[PDB]
């Protein structure tokens, strides 16, 4: 499976994340420091924040009650497809997903 | 010293078990916590000891209580009986907007972008100190590495001169260890200044080193005070260093007894970072907890405001509905489930500066001394609490069997 994670500034990162690791674990495994993920992936602190291509986005399942009232918190843009990294757990099925980064986790 | 069982406790609910001194203490401190695991023990019981308090035994029970922002705390009630331990240098009294801030500038000072950036001077690091002990054949790991290493590490985060090695290490001695005729507050205030000077220093021309960015930063809109800036650098200093130093000496107490598991590695030393986040679970040692903001009805029991309840981080790895044969030692193990920096918005700021430490740290070790064991007729004792941990690791070799690299 592949993911690419667009930074801000257009930056692209191709990246091959193993079945069932989430794109924020991949992410700070890798490198991808415009991803935090300050509380470890629980849906409990929005340094995870991506945008999720909207080619993707209806094929992701769906947020949960407790990443929602969460996303709330999120410092950059909250848009439609905005999502918590940590919750997006990888499957083949994804393959080929694209995340923007937002300019700021903090 | 038993406290009294409150109105709402069922008898049923009430099990022995004393945090400080479990009973089968001898068999190992993670053994005796798996007592409460057996399979006639409840999944959330009450003890007498310690003032009374609940304990959650389940990893499922462990990770919801720690996520129910509505009904548990965030801070935890449980205050360790030395006085070291007990200190909060971010006041409790904070909110979750300040609490923000503080993760936000630690997280400039240890997170993972700065520990990959470092990631080289650590490995010198571990390398000149396991080196200096090589040709010696014999060693006490706590004392002579586990204890050295991570000081000096953050030696090498806050941009510290050598020469300050031997001062520092002396002052952080007197805060963790409490023998020594020195209260905490006073080497406390020692180590606040030693800190002060060159936090004052750095504040006008800073660089991009620890002690720099936590003097540089900024919190409600204004500059960080003189105040905040140390508590910062002394909880930067020794909030990690008890359970890194006690977490590396059980690691490599059950390497020195594992001589399949240390072959394992040195045949495929691809495979210390999965053996690291094994031996984090087996050898898990945090059990903190939280109190009760509101009744609630938690997996069919009765809790009440005010209740304390622990949530031993430890035990939700050891718990063998989450991993089966919670006691083996398995590098290969398939799904490694763990709480071992704790779960929900509080888990450990340093979890990545940890993890990276003690991989570094086994890569260089069994690099240089690949053969050893404890040394003979030695009885290695555990201790129980909040943070448990190791008294000792007399540890030998033989020189010869050692390669300098
Ligand atoms: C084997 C090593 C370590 C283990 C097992 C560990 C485990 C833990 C646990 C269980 C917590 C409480 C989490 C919670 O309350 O939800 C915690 C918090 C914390 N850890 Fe560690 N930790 C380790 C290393 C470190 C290191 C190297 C540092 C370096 C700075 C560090 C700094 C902290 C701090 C400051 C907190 C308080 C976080 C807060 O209150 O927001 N720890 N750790
Ligand atoms: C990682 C650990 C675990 O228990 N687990 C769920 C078990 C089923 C997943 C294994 C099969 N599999 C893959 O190998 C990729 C996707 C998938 O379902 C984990 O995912
Ligand atoms: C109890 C402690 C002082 C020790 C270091 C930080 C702390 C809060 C922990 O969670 C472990
Ligand atoms: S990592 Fe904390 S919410 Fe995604
Ligand atoms: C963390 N200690
Ligand atoms: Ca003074």
């Amino acid at each position: 499976s592949k993911v690419v994670y667009v930074s801000h500034d257009g930056t692209r990162r191709e990246l091959d994340v193993a079945c069932g690791v989430s794109l924020m674990q991949a992410a700070v495994s890798n490198g991808i420091y415009d991803i935090v993920g300050d509380c470890g992936g629980s849906a409990s602190c929005a340094t995870c924040h991506v945008y999720v291509n909207e080619a993707f986005t209806d094929k992701v399942p769906a947020a949960n009650e407790r990443e929602i009232g969460m996303l709330e918190s999120v410092t950059a843009e909250l848009k439609p497809n905005s999502r918590l990294c940590c919750q997006i757990i990888m499957t083949p099925e994804l393959d080929g997903i694209v995340v923007d980064v937002p300019d700021r986790q903090w | 010293n038993l406290a009294p069982l409150p109105p709402h406790v069922p008898e049923h609910l009430v099990f022995d078990f004393d945090m400080y001194n479990p009973s089968n203490l001898s068999a190992g401190v993670q053994e005796a916590w798996a007592v409460l695991q057996e399979s006639n023990v409840p999944d959330l019981v009450w003890t007498r000891s310690n003032g009374g308090h609940w304990i959650a035994t389940r990893g499922q029970l462990i990770r919801e209580a720690y996520e129910d922002y509505r009904h548990f705390s965030s801070e935890s009630p449980f205050i360790p009986r030395e006085a070291g331990e007990a200190y909060d240098f971010i006041p409790t009294s904070m909110d979750p907007p300040e609490q923000r801030q503080f993760r936000a500038l630690a997280n400039q000072v240890v997170g993972m972008p700065v520990v990959d950036k470092l990631e080289n001077r650590i490995q010198e690091l571990a390398s000149s100190l396991i080196e200096s002990l090589r040709p010696q054949g014999q060693c006490n790991f706590t004392e002579d590495y586990a204890e050295p290493f991570p000081i000096r590490i953050f030696m090498l985060l806050a941009g510290l001169p050598e020469e300050d090695i031997p001062h520092l290490k002396y002052l952080t001695d007197q805060m963790t260890r409490p023998d020594g005729s020195m209260t905490f507050a006073e080497a406390k205030e020692a180590l606040y200044d030693y800190l002060i000077p060159i936090i004052e220093q750095r504040r006008q021309k800073p660089g991009t080193d620890a002690i720099s960015i936590v003097a540089n930063g900024q919190v409600n809109g204004r500059p960080i005070t003189s105040d905040e800036a140390k508590r910062m650098c002394g909880l930067l200093l020794v909030g990690g260093l008890d359970t890194v130093v006690n977490f590396l000496s059980f690691s490599m107490e059950f390497l020195a007894k594992s001589p399949e598991h240390r072959q394992e590695l040195i045949e495929r030393p691809e495979r210390i970072p999965a053996a690291s986040e094994e031996l984090l679970r087996r050898f898990s040692l945090v059990a903190d907890g939280r109190i009760l903001t509101s009744d609630y009805e938690f997996h069919g029991v009765q809790l009440k405001k005010g209740d304390q309840i622990l949530l031993p981080q430890m035990l939700s790895g050891l718990d063998e509905r989450e991993n089966a044969a919670p006691m083996h030692v398995d590098f290969s193990r398939q799904c490694v489930s763990h709480t071992t920096f704790g779960h929900g918005s509080h888990l450990c700021l340093g979890q990545h500066l940890a993890r990276r430490e003690i991989i570094v740290t086994l890569k260089e070790w069994l690099t240089r001394i690949p053969d050893f064991s404890i040394a003979p007729g030695a009885q290695i004792q555990h201790k129980s609490g909040i943070v448990s941990g190791v008294q000792a690791l007399p540890l030998v070799w033989d020189p010869a069997t050692t390669k300098a690299v």
